[PDB]
């Protein structure tokens, strides 16, 4: 028992050209049947499966970043040289001293020490409470790959289409030409948790010239610590009959809590299936903002004698149902898919009702029985929902009661406007 | 009245953690510090180690006209951290809760910064309560974590790795240490000096006799923690920091170099540091790392020499705050 | 004195993308002005200039093709064995000898000779008149790259953009993504003459296995010389009281004179400027059989007031005219554009009338007075053509009397009806 | 009749260039080889040289019952292609034309070639003449060539490179020479079969003695090319294939090895060879490259030794016709 669900028939007067333009987290799906313009009833399929974008990234691996806390501290001595002893902030992690060496006057002079021009007052700044809050990638190189297989009469070819290379055969080539992407190269990627959590993207990342604030200043090198220098000036503030105290107006808030501060500021991004190692880093990225321009084309010397011959048989029955016809519960459809005088065949199987498919499900077949489900959204009351293939369905169907990332094109003319609120 | 706030996690779990809370109060002076006694009104069992009189050579300045005049005397304290062998590493056991207080000054004053260590148990028992110290009231206050897994650090929720293998995460947690004195009768392996000195010199360092070791609490909860164990990666950690930082992580006003007599009656200098006046920032006590037998030291308005790079009249102080970064999950 | 003949004015609400498939041996020119959609007289030039395509392709040098002459002669010996005696085959250039040893029977002996299993026949097929008749090399790898140049209001940035790599600015990013070609690795370029005479490609070159009559045969490689064998079998026809004859019944023709008696079932091409080297082959392909995807995008973020100040002003003048109005004929006009206030300015002048533009010319101006040649085709009897910017023209034009592998795309509204036939 | 075709080119030129073509007889019997003589009734200068009589070595093979009985007697020959030094060199300038034969014979009959060389100029004179040979006629055809700057050659239009320094299309071209002797009285500069040794051996030949060249004319017209000339490519090139094609480039039967002497008045042999039946298809005249002094043989029916790794009892042929790639421009 059939009915006419069929494909997009294409007849082969001339060449097949094709132009895509996939999005990052999606996989498509084109299938059409093929024409002889000699026969109308000699049709050969064509399917054409493209997986989703793998982005592929050399990297350069920057370090941890730190935090730390700003501290201010003072010495003073009466008679000597700043250069004769030591102090507290010069064992620390990053230090930055300013020291009025042989500056002592007597207006800044302490109740102690009647001199002039004697004295030393070294002022320290220091940062303490280094811990490490995010890793720093930055991006050396860029290459986009996706894997597509085609389905051409009883020929079956896979491969993985990179930017220089295509998918070539006797009768139909894909190539991958151009690729829009969010990410280009001398960008910081900073991932302030685990990899699947995603990260920021970071364009003036210092390396050379950085502050105490900028994005980057501290840095846990596996070489050793990277200390940055500081954003402002120092002074020597002082009273009569008091010891000089040392002030510092600049910036005090580290590169890690302004960034936190304008967090919204800055690009972010996600990251599905990582794999990162010494020189590389590997995701496909959800967010679909990337877009990858494919060109197809199938010549019209398909011989249609040769793709005629033995082809692909394929019986199936639908077994199970479960869920609701309703708009927005869904159901699921299990199918018994038998392929028989073939190895392998790659095709899909609909659920499908007396009117129209509410599902689709893409799956290379193996020679024997196979099992197929099928999601599925929408359907009436009376909706016998059953398995079907090009043309031929079950036998029999089953009726229930009360995204996925995904793209199908099949050609099918869908039902008018007969099909709605019914 | 000044506030102790301890973490309490969601379990008890395995047993053997504490918890550990810290305040430091505001400056009293020098001739109070003689007289501070903790008081308790707490529902817990304090250990009474701390409050027993304690022998201590002070170490003081005068301004004179190289440009000053020390002076040094043999005075008991009591209060103050010096915790016996085993008292905290056995605490979760025996239940008990130590209370103590380590001094940091300048000539004329002294903030005394309160310890408390106990355990897990006191937060079933315990929302607030009161410690007193001389004039000034403390609240603790045992607050239930915002956590389901973790402790709240920087804001953050987060699990530290607990496997003895090698396998995540990154968090800086702080860790507060304690001086305890422990003696063996043969060899080296106490000799804690001789083990900074491995991790920052270059040549031999004589007479560095000095017995005993570090145990730390990491965060607001943990077990305690040894140093140094040689094989632990948190060990290394803080010995590290601690060489780095030998005052501990976190105006002051530099006047110069001084030396002096510890203890007292000695003939010859043993001790050296750096006067200061202004704000009291580290810790003012410690012992020295040449004697077997310790010799501890207070010392206002002079930073001790800490300095492990140095061979001699060096020190290592009582009590020691800073920071390590830990692998682990922050869910 | 302006005329209406601006450029196609695109508000910036959204960004701008295109699309573009440039043919092989064609140079796009693609210029609009941006409007701010804040002020409508806030206006920024936008050009995008695309040259031809530059493939490179690693060759490996498969040597020179050489062309000889089928020879077949016999060695009889009544004594002895086929192993004895040398042969004058044997120290040709190519050769290929069956003998027969220890055949001597008696039906196929001469009149001398009365003796059986005793002699030696000798067949010896050899090639004379070696010459080379062409160059044959071999594609590894392949290298698609352009040129190109954009100019949005004073910034100038040209870059070379490859497969692997994009003309990457702060408002501007031109992507090459995809290349349909008509060469692809593992071919064999045949060269008969020079290189710019273009050349055959052959895809099943004889490599292992080469007969008599392949495309390949005959090779003189460096190395030294690589003679095929032979597509046949060897006889002994003989009669009675005569020297047995040696016959051969297989191809005697050359691999080279079957190229040429079947020369029109291969696939031809045209090189122009070509580059060889010891390891590549770089020639523009002139047959247009080779299409470039190009992605190109400008952020709506592009901060008129920035690209406003102190733009770049262009004054032209007609100078000189020469050609007719005719519809085939063809004219050259001449302009004196001068360009201030900047030191490079990338624009294109026109040659239009009161009604149409009958031609273009794009140039990258200095700053002072500038040449600038226009061809045009069409116009009428009283047309005076002018030299025109966007929007200003010259203030005189000129009068006549009685393709270039260009695109020009500028949005311009062509004339309707009203200029045809008048 | 025969046809003789020179190709002509539409310019004399630099004036020393000459035309060459040949013609290939049928058979004629043995017996009418010694009365052959050119007749010619063409309008231009004959240089008289070829038509004297010639001293050769006649040695011929017959069956017997290795299976082989050889014989060898002196005899003179007339109008073969014997031409004296300086001849074919100055040909240009003398104005003078060089007509002679080859013979490739079996045993019982021999196909002269013929050759004509001459002057450019005769292309200005001449349309068409005769030449007679014994009871054969022969009309040379003088044909203005196709081509605007070159020579047509595989049905291509051809010029080849004309600069003496180093830098192209690739075309192969006939060159046929002509075996001159030639003696000098001091060194080894004219022992021709030396340079081919060197060319083409491992080990060395002790006694290779004769004196002289070969001068060749390349395709249809040339200057004589004098061989060899040692920094010239195309001598280089002659010379390699002179040495893999011995008898030339291009059913004859094969019956075995024979000796024999040349001069016959030599007690032992001097000479071998391949005896064969059937088809002539090689030239059958040479001279042994043993002797200073020319030793010239005719060997009907016999392919004598040109096999230049071998060191004894080998030849040099009188003339030779092959192929050279040469560099240059289609058009
Ligand atoms: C050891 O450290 C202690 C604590 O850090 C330090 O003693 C403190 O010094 C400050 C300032 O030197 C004292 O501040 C005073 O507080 C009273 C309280 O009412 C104020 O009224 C005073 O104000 C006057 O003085 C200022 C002088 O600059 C003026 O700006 C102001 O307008 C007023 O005229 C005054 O600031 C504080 O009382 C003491 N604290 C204690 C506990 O005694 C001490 O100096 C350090 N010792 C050394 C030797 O460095
Ligand atoms: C030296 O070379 C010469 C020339 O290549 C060669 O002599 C020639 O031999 C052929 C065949 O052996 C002779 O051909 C004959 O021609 C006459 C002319 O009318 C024919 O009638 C003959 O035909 C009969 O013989 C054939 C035998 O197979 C039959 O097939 C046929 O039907 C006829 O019965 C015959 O073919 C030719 O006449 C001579 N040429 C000359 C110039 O004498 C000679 O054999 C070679 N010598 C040696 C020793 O090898
Ligand atoms: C810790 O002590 C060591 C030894 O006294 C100090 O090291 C010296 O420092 C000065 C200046 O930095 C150098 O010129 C010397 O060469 C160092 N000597 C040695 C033996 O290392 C070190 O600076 C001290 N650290 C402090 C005061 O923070
Ligand atoms: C030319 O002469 C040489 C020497 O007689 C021949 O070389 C010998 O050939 C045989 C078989 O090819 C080899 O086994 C010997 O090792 C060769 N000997 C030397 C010394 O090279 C050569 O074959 C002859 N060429 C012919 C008859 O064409
Ligand atoms: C990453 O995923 C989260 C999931 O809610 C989403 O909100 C966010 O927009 C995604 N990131 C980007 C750049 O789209
Ligand atoms: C090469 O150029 C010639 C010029 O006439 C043209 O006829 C031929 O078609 C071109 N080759 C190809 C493959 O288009």
């Amino acid at each position: 028992t059939d009915t006419a669900h069929g494909s997009g028939i294409i007849p082969m007067r001339t060449d097949l050209e094709l132009d895509f333009s996939l999005p990052s987290s999606a996989s498509y799906t084109y299938r059409r049947q093929l024409q002889n313009p000699a026969n109308e009833q000699e049709k050969i399929p064509f399917h054409l499966q493209i997986s989703k974008q793998v982005i592929h990234a050399e990297i350069q691996h920057l370090g941890h970043w730190m935090d730390g806390t700003f501290n201010l501290k003072t010495a003073f001595h009466c008679y000597g040289s700043c250069e004769k002893y030591a102090y507290p902030w010069q064992t620390a992690g990053c230090f930055i001293e300013k020291d009025y060496e042989y500056e002592s006057g007597w207006g800044c002079n302490p109740p102690d020490c009647p001199g002039v021009g004697t004295g030393c007052t070294a002022c320290g700044v220091y940062l303490d409470k280094l811990k490490s809050v995010g890793k720093a990638f930055k991006i050396v190189s860029l290459r986009y790959t996706r894997k597509a297989c085609i389905q051409l009469g009883t020929e079956q070819t896979c491969k993985s289409v990179d930017s220089n290379d295509c998918l070539v055969t006797t009768s139909v080539k894909v190539c991958l030409i151009g690729t829009v992407s969010k990410f280009q190269p001398s960008d910081t990627l900073l991932f302030l948790g685990p990899l699947e959590q995603g990260g920021l993207i970071f364009k003036q990342w210092c390396t050379t010239t950085c502050q105490f604030g900028d994005p980057g200043d501290i840095m846990s090198t596996p070489v050793g610590m990277k200390c940055p220098e500081l954003n402002g000036s120092f002074r020597k503030k002082c009273a009569f009959a008091t010891t000089p105290v040392c002030q510092f107006d600049g910036n005090t808030l580290s590169g890690y809590k302004r960034m936190i501060a304008t967090k919204d500021s800055f690009q972010s991004f996600n990251v599905t299936e990582p794999h990162i190692s010494a020189s590389s880093l590997e995701w496909i990225d959800p967010d679909s903002s990337l877009r990858d321009h494919i060109n197809v084309i199938v010549g019209r010397d398909l011989s249609f004698q040769d793709l005629s011959e033995t082809p692909c048989q394929v019986d199936l029955a639908t077994t199970s149902i479960d869920g609701a016809w309703g708009s927005g519960v869904g159901f699921n459809l299990v199918c018994s898919v038998s392929l028989t005088e073939c190895s392998t065949f790659l095709t899909s199987i609909k659920a499908c009702d007396s009117a129209m498919c509410y599902g689709s499900t893409t799956a290379n077949l193996l020679r024997g029985q196979n099992t197929v489900h099928i999601v599925g959204k929408g359907g009436h009351s009376g909706s016998k929902f059953m398995c079907c293939h090009d043309t031929k369905c079950s036998s029999t169907g089953l009726v229930a009661a009360a995204d996925s990332d995904k793209i199908f094109d099949d050609g099918a003319p869908e039902c008018g406007i007969s099909c709605w609120f019914t | 009245t000044g506030e102790l706030k301890i973490e309490c996690p969601h379990t008890i779990g395995l047993g053997q953690g504490l918890v550990i809370g810290s305040v430091e109060l505001p400056p009293v002076p020098l001739t109070q510090v003689e007289s501070l006694k903790l008081e308790s009104s707490c529902n817990f069992d304090l250990h009474t180690s701390t409050s027993s009189q304690q022998p201590f050579t002070k170490w003081t300045w005068e301004m004179k006209s190289t440009s000053f005049q020390t002076k040094s005397s043999e005075i008991n304290l009591r209060g103050l951290c010096l915790v016996p062998p085993l008292v905290i590493e056995t605490a979760a056991r025996t239940r008990k809760t130590i209370a103590c207080f380590d001094l940091s000054c300048n000539q004329t004053a002294c903030q005394p910064t309160v310890f408390l260590i106990g355990p897990i148990q006191t937060c079933i028992t315990t929302k607030s309560c009161l410690l007193g110290l001389g004039d000034q009231r403390i609240q603790v206050n045992y607050e239930k974590t915002y956590c389901v897994s973790g402790q709240l650090v920087e804001g953050v929720c987060f699990n530290p790795v607990h496997t003895m293998a090698l396998s995540y995460d990154i968090v800086t947690v702080m860790v507060r240490c304690f001086l305890i004195a422990k003696k063996v009768s043969t060899g080296d392996s106490m000799k804690l000096e001789k083990s900074f000195e491995t991790l920052v010199q270059k040549t031999s360092c004589t007479g560095n006799g000095f017995q005993g070791y570090y145990i730390c609490l990491v965060g607001s909860s943990s077990e305690p923690l040894y140093i140094p164990t040689l094989d632990d990666y948190r060990s290394a950690e803080v010995l590290s920091r601690m060489a780095f930082a030998p005052h501990g992580e976190d105006a002051m006003r530099i006047i110069g170099k001084v030396t002096g007599k510890a203890p007292s009656t000695e003939s010859s200098d043993t001790i050296q540091g750096v006067a200061f006046s202004g704000n009291p920032l580290y810790t003012s006590t410690g012992v020295l790392t040449a004697k077997d037998d310790p010799v501890y030291i207070w010392a206002p308005g002079i930073i001790m020499e800490g300095n492990h790079s140095v061979c001699d009249k060096k020190t290592l102080p009582l009590t020691w705050t800073g920071f390590i970064p830990l692998p682990g999950e922050i869910e």
